[PDB]
């Protein structure tokens, strides 16, 4: 149940991905000081769907697709992945 | 047609840039002039008179290679004159030429053969006593058989502009002028088995490859070097089963047309201390071969034992990304994050959360674009040999300003060297430096990072203080947004791949919490060992040479090769590439990842993949980049990783910045291949003794 | 370049050996292109369609 | 060859054999060649 | 995404065809193992046939399907007159050969094949 | 003059050419393309289609009579749409000339046979199905005519490899000829005799 | 010349013998593994240097037509003498 | 004439054999001399059309006269080069002879 | 009449006569080849190919030969156009990898380049 670690798969340019690069620059660098032992691993490609996935202990992943999602409800996503 | 200009060849009208030469406008149009002293990637020569072509109304044939094209201009290519000429020129090679083409290594592939059949005539009136030259001894890689030599300066043209050593050339006058050295020099520097790459004769030919296979006979594979982190692209040559040669492959974003000596002649230690059988310890103590049921149950009984922290893992440097991942997801299963590398990357601030923070963001085309280079804590001549070809190409032609942090090492071209301490960085930062007026001149900076700086202890302080002078920079010189100034060098091929699945950089987490059951995934740097190591600790060294992890684990599993599997490396640019199978592991040594996922199964946590391509996909479910196979896809959020960097507090030391590698003999033997290989037992005995 | 010289020939001369070297190797190339030879065999017409 | 005796050569057989098949001094084939991958050899000391 | 078709404008009379083809194998497979003195029993065979035919029923495409139905028309008429000899038959069943288990264990044990 | 090149003589390109212009004003509707080589042999290359009156019209007509037909093959190359590019070969007596016929088909479109123009073709396109696979409609009996009994797959085929994927042993358990996969105790070595130099100019293709 | 292994079976001229414990010497029980006594390197490290006086020299083998396609050899090395890389013969600049 | 063997690991024979009945492996020798290491030719493979013998550009392989060399088993046709240098050995006294007596025709 | 409509991939793999096994578990790989660095000339760059994955190949107990269990070990396919190749792949009903065409850049190539007054181009030999 505990998590172990956040990976946020977004593009460069895409209309799905824009919520996403704009939540990565106004609001990642505060949530890394929140955390300063969890991997937030950011990776970013030309045509991949905006995907979340939250890796928790014993290897179980829970996967939330984030296309075409604005800044505030991706920063409550990972509110509700970080939380429960 | 602005700024072009309209030339014929044979007719057919074609737009070429001013300053094209003849030969690049019959390439255009797509036909290739005859040459022997042209290379496309050495300076023109114009020597060999083999490019002679007729211009239409022009009475002299000219020189393709080397004159341009003027205006209009028809170029009769398959004319009378151009035959006669090609015809002639052949003629006149091989009437000096020796009759040694059975006992020459040059068997199919030479350019003066196919050139005679396919240009020349088909006899010969030579009726005098042909030249000979004496051989010479300029090292343990090229054998030099002189006599066969045409003086085409190619080899002459390589050392003087690329290699950048200034040791061959040609000695006498007329026909007994004579290419190699006039002393009894032995040339060996980093890129030297490309002068037997572009000697289209015999004449300098490789010495490990001497008498052993043909080129009609060798299949040829194409796969990635994993001998450092420049990932060139290679021909592995097969005969038979066996791996019988390395050639480079054309690849103008990663390595052009060269490799690296290590790379070339660092196959032969596939053939020695291979890692067969699988093997546990016995009673006594001492390793003894088993089955792979024996040897897999053996290590899920002690997996099923242990859990948490008590399961640990070690990634080497010749590791793929699909044993990595497989690695990754079986200790998750067991609940396990201490998946380490052996090479050391700071996880203060960003760590490797954010891909740009330890990248070549500039990459390779970009040193070439870039106009000052300032390279921190590295020594690239032996670190990565065509990343620093690069800088001394564009060091040669867009005069490229190059200065070095760190120890002054030759670097095959005159740079600054602002000095060895840490501090510098702090004082250039600060903006006190005559280098950062330099920079403050300059308009597109690049500052490259050694991994090997970061292998200190204050490899976070070293980092932060670089993004801060980096982004000082950024705000004084006001680049553009699309130009990346921060770049990371790494040496080691796994450690990109690694740090992209999310390996913790650095065996830290290894010393602060001991496993007491450990893998080594090709661990041979002997980072951590059973000294700082508990007693009753269960070893599994995964890998294929028997160097350093082998002997102190309890189990030992073989797996394969870059030349014996189908694997997936990232270079320091970040792109991904895929090595082919050029042949098979010996003995019952199987995929690593195989060997991974068959542990799994035994232990009872079945990884949920099967095939190669599930393997894929699971790479791509964890960072969809390692699928995207020779993409330069660009990175980000430097603002973000600068700021965390800052917000990290640490201070540097006064030791100064020495690279590991200060000589050609520390560079020659990097790994456990090279380590095993004998070819660079004779280079180091060559350079140390010789 | 299409028949082989002579072996005195090809222990003499640099061209003679090259040539023999490469139709004993690789062999001549032959023209793109197809024909239909027919002679007469003592069975019958012998065909040969080389394309 | 009495008026015209072959060539002399020391390499040349002074004692002719004639077809040895089914003999115990037969013609038996193997590979010429030694052997091309060398394995590792484990230390001969334990650990511990 | 329009061709010419070889017999079977749709897979309607094409599965016609197949079921024709079928009716007659399965009327041979008994003569078959009589007149060639066969170690299988009739109904093994039977089950062969159906397995090939089931084989090769994922395709729908039509003219597939009627290249299919004519090669085994031409297969079944070899068996009828009597060329394709008892080797031949037996070698649909590959009694001789050890079969390779699909398991990525096995595989594994044996060698480095996929 | 030359000793070393074939001689050359133009009337019989003039001829073949004014019969081919006559072939291809004849039937405009079924003759794609019409070519002399450099060797004086015609070629006419037609649709699928008009297989049956190309070949009745060269057997029947006046000035053809080509009444022998030297040889039916098909030629693969697996880079176009139609894989397989028929060929025949036909031979008139009466006016002492040779003729080809080219036509194409790919796996899946049979082409006419022509047992009912020439009888050689009953055989000939036996061995083209057999070789190739290439269906031919209103064949007298179409079926194997080189290959083994029962062998799956068409061997003349370029995908097709050079050993096959069967061979045939006796084993003794079973007391019969049974068929394994293939493994070669020394496997067929291939040679890369290609030079890297172009050898022809004037077949130098446009570059893509 | 031709040596024996501790294993008893005669060591070829490439080097070659069978292991104590390899399995393929059953193919030799009960019959012999012949090896060619005459070693060409043994043969041609017996053959004297030819002593010449001309600063190249050529070399067919002998015989003209029935030896090896000619070349010539550079004997400006007094350390060491030119070998022929067909036939193996030394050739020996007389510079007294 | 010296006893030195006359190939030189060419590989002429190999690339020109139509059954694919030669298989060469080579190396230096320890005096430097380019030599095989594995000169394996098959007799089962071989179709006897002396290729080999008009490719080799030393007169090394020959096709000698010998035709009496029927085996009873199919191992004893598979020759290696300890075998062909033992029959070259033996048939030197014909072999020579022959090419002196043809040589000029070839 | 004589036209109707079909809606698939053009699999042919249960008429080519090929095994399961060579069918589902191949790769094949569809490349421009690499120019052989030992010499020069492109002219067999020019033309697509597609080889299959390398199988094994071990060692003959008797002779030391290179023996070999798969098929399509020497089966390599020359194809026009790289669209020609993803069409014949995808009707054999193989499993591709495809890598576009490594063409040679466009170099500025000048003579007098070295004989430079100021510039870095100037050799100091020939
Ligand atoms: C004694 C032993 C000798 C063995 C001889 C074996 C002969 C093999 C002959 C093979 C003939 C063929 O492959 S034609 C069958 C292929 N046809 C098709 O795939 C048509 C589409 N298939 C279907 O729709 C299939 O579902 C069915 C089951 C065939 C039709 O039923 P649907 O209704 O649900
Ligand atoms: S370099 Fe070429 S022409 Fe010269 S001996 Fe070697 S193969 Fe013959
Ligand atoms: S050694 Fe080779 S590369 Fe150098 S000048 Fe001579 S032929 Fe050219
Ligand atoms: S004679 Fe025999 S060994 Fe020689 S080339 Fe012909 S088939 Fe090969
Ligand atoms: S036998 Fe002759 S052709 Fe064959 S490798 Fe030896 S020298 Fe060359
Ligand atoms: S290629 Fe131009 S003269 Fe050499
Ligand atoms: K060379
Ligand atoms: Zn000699």
């Amino acid at each position: 149940l505990g998590l172990r670690e956040i990976r946020v798969h977004l593009c460069q340019r895409s209309p799905g991905s824009q919520g996403v690069r704009d939540f990565i620059v106004q609001r990642y660098v505060e949530l890394k000081k929140a955390h300063p032992n969890l991997p937030i691993l950011i990776r970013e490609c030309s045509e991949v769907q905006p995907k979340l996935w939250a890796r928790y202990a014993f290897g179980q992943e829970k996967t939330v697709s984030l296309n075409n999602l604005s800044a505030d409800e991706v920063t409550r996503a990972m509110q509700n992945v970080l939380s429960g | 047609a602005s700024n072009l200009i309209e030339v014929f060849v044979d007719g057919q009208s074609v737009m070429v840039e001013p300053g094209t030469t003849v030969l690049q406008a019959c390439e255009k149009v797509g036909m290739q002039i005859p040459r022997f002293c042209y290379h496309e990637r050495l300076s023109v020569a114009g020597n060999c008179r083999m490019c002679l072509v007729e211009i239409e109304k022009a009475p002299k044939v000219v020189a393709a290679c080397a004159m341009p094209v003027m205006k209009g201009w028809n170029i009769l290519t398959n004319s009378e004159k151009s035959k006669k000429a090609r015809e002639g020129v052949m003629e006149f090679l091989l009437a000096n030429h020796p009759l040694d083409c059975p006992i020459c290594d040059q068997g199919g592939e030479c350019d003066l053969q196919d050139q005679s059949m396919m240009f020349g005539s088909d006899r010969s009136r030579f009726l005098e006593g042909k030249r000979a030259v004496e051989d010479k001894n300029i090292g343990p890689l090229v054998k030099t058989i002189m006599t066969r030599c045409i003086q085409c300066t190619r080899c002459i043209r390589f050392a003087s502009e690329i290699a950048g050593v200034d040791d061959l050339g040609t000695t006498g006058r007329g026909n007994d002028m004579q290419v190699g050295t006039y002393i009894e020099k032995m040339f060996m520097s980093e890129l030297s088995g490309n002068v037997i790459d572009i000697c289209p004769v015999g004449a300098l030919t490789s010495k490990p490859y001497a008498f052993t296979a043909r080129p009609w006979e060798t299949r040829k594979t194409e796969s990635i070097d994993v001998m450092d982190a420049v990932g060139s692209n290679i021909v592995v040559s097969t005969r038979t089963g066996e791996v019988m040669r390395i050639l480079p492959r054309m690849h103008e974003d990663i390595n052009e047309e060269w490799i690296s000596d290590k790379t070339r002649f660092a196959y032969d230690g596939l053939k020695r201390q291979r890692l067969t059988e699988p093997m546990v310890r016995n009673e006594k103590g001492l390793l003894t071969y088993t089955s792979w049921e024996d040897a897999l149950s053996r290590v899920a009984g002690m997996l099923q034992n242990f859990e948490g922290n008590a399961v640990a893992a070690i990634a080497g440097g010749l590791v793929d990304a699909e044993a990595l991942v497989a690695l990754k997801d079986l200790l998750n299963k067991v609940d396990s994050d201490n998946l380490c590398t052996e090479e050391i990357f700071p996880t203060e601030g960003a760590g490797t959360d954010l891909r740009s923070n330890y990248l070549l963001n500039t990459t390779i085309a970009g040193v070439e674009e870039a106009d000052v280079v300032l390279l921190v804590g590295t020594n690239p001549r032996f670190e990565a040999p065509l990343f620093n070809a690069r800088i001394r190409k564009s060091w040669l032609h867009n005069d490229l300003k190059v200065a070095l942090i760190g120890s002054p090492v030759d670097l095959t071209y005159r740079y600054d060297h602002l000095g060895d301490s840490p501090k510098i960085l702090q004082d250039i930062a600060s903006g006190r430096h005559s280098f950062c007026e330099v920079l403050k001149d300059a308009k597109k900076p690049m500052v490259v990072l050694g991994s090997s700086a970061l292998q200190r202890d204050d490899g976070a302080a070293i980092l932060v203080a670089v993004s801060n002078m980096v982004q000082k920079i950024r705000v004084t010189t006001g680049v553009a947004a699309e130009w990346k100034v921060m770049n990371i060098l790494h040496r080691i091929a796994s450690q990109v791949a690694a740090l992209d699945l999310g390996y913790k950089p650095g065996v830290e987490a290894i010393r602060k919490n001991p496993p007491k059951m450990l893998f080594l995934l090709g661990a041979d740097g002997g980072c951590i060992t059973r000294q700082d190591l508990p007693k009753d600790c269960f070893i599994v060294y995964q890998g294929h040479h028997g160097d350093v992890g082998a002997p102190m684990a309890d189990v030992i599993l073989p797996g394969a090769a870059y030349t014996e599997k189908s694997a997936t490396y990232v270079n320091t640019e970040g792109r991904a590439q895929q090595t082919k199978v050029a042949v098979t592991p010996p003995g019952l040594a199987r995929e690593d990842w195989k060997i991974i996922r068959a542990l799994s199964e035994i232990a009872g946590i079945t990884l949920p993949y099967d095939t190669l391509d599930q393997v894929r996909n699971r790479l791509e479910e964890v960072s969809p980049n390692l699928v995207r196979y020779d993409d330069i896809e660009e990175t980000n959020y430097f603002q973000q990783a600068s700021e965390l960097a800052k917000l990290v507090n640490q201070e540097v030391l006064a030791d100064p910045l020495v690279p590991p590698q200060l000589t050609i003999k520390d560079f020659y033997m990097t790994d456990s291949i090279s380590r095993a290989s004998q070819t660079m037992a004779k280079c180091v005995k060559a350079v140390t003794e010789g | 370049k299409v028949s082989p010289p002579k072996r005195a020939e090809m222990k003499t001369s640099m061209e003679s050996l090259i040539h023999h070297f490469k139709l004993y190797t690789e062999g001549y190339q032959v023209p793109p292109g197809a024909t239909y030879t027919a002679i007469e065999a003592p069975k019958g017409e012998f065909g040969v369609y080389l394309v | 060859p009495t008026t015209n005796p072959p060539t002399a050569r020391k390499f040349i057989w002074t004692n002719h054999k004639f077809n040895v098949s089914a003999t115990p001094e037969q013609y038996v084939p193997y590979s010429t060649t030694r052997k091309k991958i060398h394995e590792w050899v484990p230390p001969s000391t334990p650990y511990k | 995404t329009s061709v010419k078709p070889i017999f079977s404008r749709d897979l309607n009379e094409a599965k016609r065809r197949v079921r024709e083809l079928y009716r007659a194998w399965y009327r041979e497979v008994p003569n078959t193992v009589h007149l060639m003195q066969l170690d299988i029993t009739v109904k093994q065979g039977r089950d062969k046939v159906r397995e090939m035919f089931m084989k090769n029923a994922h395709v729908t495409d039509p003219r597939v399907v009627d290249l299919l139905v004519i090669k085994g028309k031409m297969e079944l008429q070899e068996t009828i007159k009597v060329w394709k000899q008892r080797t031949h038959v037996m070698r649909f069943f590959h009694e001789t050969e050890t079969p390779r288990p699909k398991d990525f264990l096995s595989k594994f044990y044996m060698g480095h094949d996929p | 003059k030359r000793p070393t090149v074939r001689p050359r003589s133009d009337v019989t390109h003039k001829q073949l050419s004014a019969f081919g212009e006559y072939v291809a004003e004849i039937l405009p509707k079924y003759v794609q393309q019409v070519q002399v080589s450099c060797l004086d042999e015609l070629e006419i290359c037609i649709h699928p289609d008009g297989v049956i009156p190309t070949l009745t019209f060269l057997r029947d007509h006046t000035n053809a009579q080509f009444k022998s037909l030297a040889d039916l093959t098909a030629v693969d190359v697996p880079t176009r749409q139609n894989r397989f590019e028929i060929v025949y070969n036909l031979l008139s007596l009466r006016f002492n000339s040779r003729i080809r016929v080219k036509t194409y088909a790919d796996e899946l479109t049979p082409i006419d046979s022509i047992v009912s123009v020439h009888i050689a073709a009953n055989w000939y396109e036996r061995e083209v199905w057999d070789m190739f696979g290439v269906f031919f409609f209103n064949h007298p009996d179409l079926r194997r005519i080189l290959t083994d009994y029962g062998f799956e797959g068409h061997p003349f085929r370029k995908d097709f490899p050079l050993t096959g994927y069967v061979e045939l042993r006796y084993d003794d358990e079973v007391k019969r000829v049974v068929a394994e996969p293939v493994e070669l105790a020394q496997e067929f070595r291939k040679f890369d005799l290609n030079s890297p130099w172009e050898a022809f100019p004037a077949y130098r293709q446009p570059p893509e | 010349g031709v040596q024996v292994s501790p294993s008893g079976e005669k060591i070829t001229h490439t080097g070659q013998v069978y292991d104590e414990k390899d399995y393929r010497r059953v193919r030799f029980v009960d019959r012999q593994k012949e090896v060619n006594e005459n070693f060409a390197i043994d043969l041609i490290a017996q053959q004297p240097v030819n002593e010449v006086e001309h600063r190249i020299i050529a070399c067919d083998g002998g015989g003209g037509a029935l030896g090896h396609p000619k070349v010539y050899i550079n004997l400006d090395k007094e350390t060491k003498t030119g070998t022929c890389g067909y036939c193996g013969l030394q050739f020996k600049q007389h510079h007294h | 004439p010296s006893g030195e063997e006359r190939c030189i690991a060419c590989k002429l024979c190999e690339a020109i054999c139509p059954a694919q009945a030669i298989t060469i492996e080579a190396e230096p020798r320890a005096d430097g001399s380019r030599r095989t290491t594995r000169y394996d030719i098959d007799m089962t493979k071989c179709i006897y059309c002396g290729f080999c013998q008009e490719a080799c550009p030393v007169d090394a392989i020959v096709e000698g006269p010998n035709f009496e060399f029927s085996t009873e088993t199919h191992e004893e046709l598979l020759y290696n080069k300890e075998k062909l240098l033992n029959n070259g050995d033996k048939w030197e006294a014909e072999i020579a002879a022959n090419i002196q007596a043809d040589y000029l025709y070839r | 009449t004589q036209l109707i409509t079909v809606d698939e991939k053009l699999d042919i793999t249960t008429l080519t006569g090929v095994p399961e096994e060579h069918i589902k578990t191949r790769k094949v790989r569809i490349f421009v080849p690499a120019r052989n660095n030992m010499q020069s000339g492109v002219n067999n760059t020019k033309k697509w190919k597609m080889e299959f994955d390398t199988r094994e190949r071990w060692e003959n107990p008797l002779m030391g030969w290179a023996s070999t269990a798969d098929p399509l070990s020497n089966m390599v396919l020359t194809f026009s156009a790289k669209e020609d190749a993803i069409a014949f792949a995808e009707k054999n009903g193989w499993s591709y990898d495809v890598e576009e065409k490594k063409v040679p850049k466009p170099k500025s190539k000048s003579y007098g380049a070295n004989f430079s007054w100021n510039k870095r181009t100037r050799v100091s030999t020939k």
